[PDB]
RNA sequence: UUGAUGUCACGGAACAGGAACUUGAACAACAUCGUUAC
């Protein structure tokens, strides 16, 4: 809301010491132009499988009882 | 040593509040039993039952109030023949309130006082002319104050409040809180400590809901609810 | 009503016997299971009374369990849940409780740390759900057949380590004797 | 990687149920900084 480069999500990892510490904006900024992710088809799968890996890592960060989505009705006749 | 949350009685702290004790709650973060260490062991106060909270929807809805007459500004604008824009007025410094003047000491004797209600007076006749309220000197255009456009006294707005599943005494107290007595007045807006902002609210018709068909204007039950 | 019980169990928790720890885990599981679906006991918006003592006890319970995740908590709770499910009235509530058990404990049986009680009660839930399938096509529905097959698969998961069990072997034979009369092969 | 005298698989809708909702006046007055002297 101030206009500076301090977001609460896209700027995690920025400290006062060793100001070369990378943030998520810099990582996504240097990966959007790597001469192999320059066409449309190669960027789509990159974002898809990166999001899939982050979801798989976020899933098992709970402690309560976890319900499954849909496990019943596999009728194969 | 203690935070400001432990400087008042434990019954006046907000229910569904925060963690002020010494241990860190972030350890019980991935478990559902964490939320029970942040609520009061008795329930919800009378104001977190009409107005909502987190994990409970409130049952009173306000609305946008609209003007009905012509504006009638405070300072006439620079473009004549245009009765839809006012003139500017420069305010004073208006900076942050210190809470180390109501709690002066540091040990245990100094608790937290009440709720800081501003008083009604007439000190805008000195701002409108360009002077300071304390000293009589002029106001400079420093890069720390504001230049606003303000309405004058004598306007009339109109709004509407919807409510559901209220008791009788809750409606009586809400009407007592909307319309005050004959000599009193509310306060809203900016720069409340300089006289600016003094409204008075009157209550027009009240319509109830009997069934899904009829609605039964209930104006004849107000002197009951109030007393109740 | 489900929040006063947590505190009643937290008052006299001795952190040494395997009965009060089990009762505390049962109360926590029942409160969470009450929250997952939206019952009428969701309007209770109170909390726990003695904050620092209760925080110490709950952190010590969630900390002095991670070295003893032997499956002694959830297995016994779902065992008693199924045991209460068996002796019910009309089939509607039995069907709903069976599908809720199946949905809740299907995840915790896919690892190496798989208890024998957990797999045993999951196979019994599949077998008992396989009997309550109302036909509608002048023929047997395929979901009954695959419930029987899943029960066989889990009882084979248990009996792969041991040889005789006298409890899982009977479930295996019940599933086979049920597959025989549904027009299938042994 | 088929076997012959006999293939309706173009013989079969991945279909069916779930309010991104709840809570929040764009508001404001008392200082800041540490040492000097016997």
């Amino acid at each position: 809301h101030d206009g500076k480069d301090d977001h609460y999500l896209w700027d995690i990892g920025k400290k006062k010491k060793d100001e070369n510490s990378v943030t998520i904006r810099q990582i996504l900024t240097t990966s959007a132009d790597t001469k192999e992710l320059k066409n449309a088809g190669k960027w789509r799968e990159f974002c898809e499988k990166l999001g899939e890996a982050l979801y798989l890592k976020s899933k098992d960060m709970s402690g309560g009882l976890k319900i499954t989505r849909r496990i019943l009705g596999d009728a194969e006749f | 040593d203690r935070m400001i949350g432990k400087r008042m009685s434990a019954d006046l702290r907000p229910c569904h509040g925060d963690w002020v004790e010494d241990g860190d709650l972030s350890a019980l973060n991935a478990y559902p039993e964490k939320r029970l260490l942040l609520r009061h062991p008795k329930g919800l106060c009378p104001a977190c039952r009409l107005f909502g909270t987190g994990s409970y929807k409130g049952r009173v809805r306000f609305g946008f109030a609209s003007l009905e007459n012509d504006p009638e500004w405070l300072i006439p604008g620079k473009n004549p023949g245009d009765p839809f824009h006012g003139g500017p007025v420069m305010l004073s410094l208006l900076e942050r309130p210190r809470p180390t003047w109501s709690i002066p000491g540091s040990d245990n004797k100094f608790k937290v006082p009440g709720r800081k209600f501003y008083v009604h007076h007439h000190a805008w006749k000195t701002i409108k002319d360009g002077n300071h309220p304390t000293t009589g000197k002029a106001i400079e255009q420093s890069p720390n104050n504001r230049t606003v456009e303000a309405l004058a006294g004598g306007n009339s707005f109109s709004f509407e409040i919807a409510f559901e599943n209220l008791k009788e005494w809750e409606l009586g107290l809400l009407i007592h809180s909307l319309q005050l007595e004959k000599g009193l007045a509310h306060k809203l807006g900016m720069a409340k400590s300089m006289g600016f902002g003094s409204v008075e609210i009157d209550v027009e018709s009240v319509r109830l809901r009997k069934d899904w068909k009829q609605w039964r204007n209930g104006n004849s039950e107000i002197p009951n609810w109030l007393g109740k | 009503n489900p929040i006063r019980d947590i505190q009643d169990r937290l008052k006299t928790a001795k952190f040494d016997n395997k009965d009060d720890m089990m009762n505390l885990a049962s109360s926590l599981y029942k409160y969470e299971k009450q929250l997952m679906d939206s019952s009428e006991a969701t309007l209770c918006q109170q909390g726990l009374s003695n904050r620092p003592n209760s925080f110490s006890q709950l952190s010590q319970f969630r900390d002095s369990d991670i070295q003893s995740k032997a499956g002694g908590q959830t297995g016994k709770f779902w065992q008693n849940e199924y045991e209460a499910c068996k002796n019910f009235q009309t089939h509607k509530e039995r069907r709903e409780t069976l599908e809720q058990i199946i949905r809740f404990l299907q995840n915790g049986a896919e690892e190496k740390d798989a208890d024998d009680l957990l797999l045993k009660t999951l196979a019994r839930a599949y077998f008992h759900r396989g009997l309550l399938y109302r036909p509608k096509g002048f023929s047997v529905p395929a979901r009954k057949v695959e419930a029987m097959k899943k029960a066989i698969a889990y009882c084979e998961i248990i009996l792969d380590k041991n040889e005789e069990e006298s409890e899982a072997l009977r479930i295996w034979l019940y599933a086979a004797m049920e597959l025989r009369r549904c027009g299938e092969e042994y």
